[PDB]
């Protein structure tokens, strides 16, 4: 359908305000709905971009869901599925967007919301909702790397990107090389499995995985058979294919970390640069040691050894053979379900 | 080494170009009045190891000497958390108790003691001298330690027990890099742990690193007077760390034929019984991670909040 096409359309240039041109369309989008920063000088500037596209897309103004929760994460933050704070606030906007009545309820709740949350957040929400919805399945939604390639990609080629776009025409542009093994040199031996930990495809894998088998949700997007098998499963098969490609590059079987309070000797500094955050991600030092962490805003209090109590409650667990759930009744770790 | 070189005793290695730096120093600092002689006049109290210390400047000289010293221990490594753990040992507190006093209190006061004089009194007399002497005294107390051990065996350890001011002269906690400085000793001494918990007692009166009362106030011994052990504190509570740490004594001990364990004597005692760094260990630099004493423990060490009240009231010796 073209309702279905046209959410699509959310997609195309996630910062760029969506009363500016998508495609070959624009969004008629309600003055209530444009944001406080341009609803004053709405009517002059919405007509700029509405006087270029073939086609024009109507959107009703309606009474929306309460959208502070997923509001309440900064437009120029980042977005942490591991986060629990951000878990929740995810949570909630996969529950507005599956709960729209129908495909045009949907189009106008995320006309409204996207100017207004965090893009990584608003990205991963719409997904999961529309991979899970009944009428939106099919609908080949686009690869994220399409949509923030700054989370792919050396920070140094947006300039140069910026640079051919804007001196040289659209016929005779050429397209950019992407930079290889470019996050550290032959001192650091681990620089070697770049083809691997860098890959487009296997960090997309891992992207995918977390929007099919989301950890907090409505129970609808939730609940899938063996998702806690799978879980196992998918991770063991990283690392079997990590070592597999560590013995091509002479070098070792990973080792575990051992110890929380032991220095970690692989640092990492990823040059990237996140356009959403309009800052870079910053990187770890060689031989740094986790710390006990007391973030407000984040939400996380956590000392070290609360992680290392939950390790020792499930080992305990696992050799006792059974868990203890909430009400006090125990779970026996068979063969078919204890992995799960 | 170093040691030998800046007091510069006949055990330095080359004096000629590093001098005799710390004894000379005093020298100057004790004859500003009178430097080439000709007022006639003899050396303010710096110049005598019998009244050096009565000077202010006596610690600004050593702090001065110090940064030298420090100047060294920096250039070697942390510690690290291996070197630091006892594996099996869980010192899981410590707290201590003065008679008349809350837990975790130290009390200080002032008592008057008498001296005799009369062997001091030339061309006087004869007859007894007393003089009545004021200094700062503490209340006894002690120490009870509970430290699991887990390895089914008999473990053997040196307890090593500090203790530093909580605060900064702002009022603000200190972080490591500064309160390591700060550590006070306050005891060092061996002990026999039985698997499971083990609950340990010790008196403010057996420190290792104190003399009797009486060795100062009327045979042998010599460290820090007992009636110094504990800072003065303040009359309405001063905030202090207490700290204490297991360390393996099979890693500690020296082999010494003829050799308390930990007690030392520098008369009759051949080697130091501790093969530890004096001031172990605090004396270096922490490891990565640590940015205070909370985060620099393993579990054979402990922590304690302890409030040093001085009363200021004077006494008669009992
Ligand atoms: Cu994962
Ligand atoms: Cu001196």
């Amino acid at each position: 359908m073209n309702y279905k096409k046209n959410l699509l359309l959310l997609y195309d240039r996630p910062r760029e305000p969506i009363f500016m041109g998508k495609g070959k369309s624009v969004f008629d989008v309600p003055d209530n709905y444009l944001t406080d920063r341009y609803r004053p000088i709405g009517p002059e500037i919405q007509n700029r971009f509405g006087e270029l596209a073939e086609e024009r897309i109507p959107v009703r103004s309606i009474a929306l869901p309460d959208l502070r929760i997923p509001m309440s994460l900064g437009r120029q933050e980042q977005f942490s599925l591991f986060i629990p704070r951000h878990r929740k606030i995810a949570a909630r906007l996969i529950d507005i967007f599956m709960g729209m009545r129908n495909i045009e309820e949907l189009q106008s709740c995320a006309v409204f919301a996207r100017d207004r949350i965090n893009p990584y957040l608003f990205n991963y929400a719409l997904s999961v909702a529309l991979l899970h919805r009944r009428d939106t399945k099919n609908l080949d939604l686009p690869s994220v790397v399409e949509v923030f390639p700054d989370k792919y990609v050396d920070s140094r080629v947006f300039e140069q990107i910026r640079e051919e776009a804007t001196v040289v025409p659209e016929g005779m542009r050429m397209p950019i090389v992407i930079p290889k093994d470019f996050t550290a040199s032959d001192l650091d031996e681990e620089h070697r499995l770049w083809y691997f930990r860098e890959d487009i495809g296997v960090n997309l894998h891992h992207w995918h995985w977390h929007l099919v088998y989301p950890g907090d949700g409505p129970d609808s997007v939730v609940r899938k058979d063996r998702r806690g098998e799978l879980f196992y499963y998918m991770h063991s098969q990283l690392i079997a294919r990590y070592n597999f490609e560590r013995f091509c590059n002479r070098l070792q079987r990973v080792k575990r970390l051992n110890n929380l309070r032991e220095p970690i000797a692989e640092g990492y500094f990823p040059k990237l640069d996140s356009l959403v955050a309009s800052r870079t991600w910053p990187g770890r030092v060689d031989n740094a040691v986790i710390k006990d962490l007391n973030r407000e805003l984040d939400q996380i209090k956590q000392d070290v050894s609360d992680l290392e109590r939950w390790i020792d409650r499930i080992y305990e667990a696992v050799h006792q053979g059974y868990v203890v759930d909430e009400s006090g009744n125990r779970i026996f770790l068979d063969e078919e379900k204890g992995i799960d | 080494i170093l040691g030998n070189i800046i007091e510069s005793s006949i055990l330095s290695p080359n004096r000629q170009l590093y001098g005799d730096m710390h004894n000379v120093g005093h020298v100057f600092l004790s004859y500003t009045h009178d430097p080439d002689h000709r007022h006639l006049e003899s050396f303010g109290v710096m110049g005598d190891v019998a009244t050096a210390m009565r000077d202010p400047v006596f610690y600004r000289w050593h702090s001065f000497i110090d940064d030298i010293f420090q100047e060294h221990k920096i250039k070697l490594p942390a510690y690290t958390k291996s070197q630091l753990t006892y594996e099996g040992i869980s010192v899981t507190g410590i707290i201590v108790q003065s008679e008349g006093a809350p837990v975790n209190t130290l009390h200080t006061y002032w008592q008057q003691s008498d001296v005799d004089l009369s062997r001091g009194m030339d061309f006087v007399p004869r007859g007894n001298v007393f003089a009545r002497f004021t200094h700062l005294q503490h209340a006894p107390f002690q120490y009870v330690i509970q430290i699991d051990n887990t390895s089914d065996a008999q473990r053997m350890g040196f307890v090593r027990i500090f203790m530093a001011p909580k605060n900064d002269e702002r009022g603000q906690p200190m972080l490591f890099r500064d309160q390591r400085l700060f550590m006070v000793e306050m005891d060092k001494f061996l002990v026999a742990l039985r698997p499971g918990a083990n609950r340990i007692r010790r008196r403010s009166n057996e420190s290792t690193v104190t003399i009797p009362f009486e060795r100062t106030f009327r045979f042998c011994g010599c460290g820090w007077p007992a009636h110094m052990l504990v800072p003065k504190g303040l009359p309405e509570g001063f905030p202090a760390d207490l700290f204490v740490m297991v360390s393996n004594y099979e890693d500690d001990r020296v082999v010494q034929d003829l050799v308390d364990a930990a007690s030392y004597c520098g008369v009759r005692d051949r080697l130091y019984p501790d093969r530890k760094a004096m001031g172990f260990p605090f004396d270096r630099l922490a490891r990565t991670g640590v940015d205070r004493l909370s985060n620099f423990v393993t579990p054979n060490m402990a922590i304690q909040s302890v409030n040093v009240i001085h009363i200021d009231k004077t006494v008669p010796r009992t």
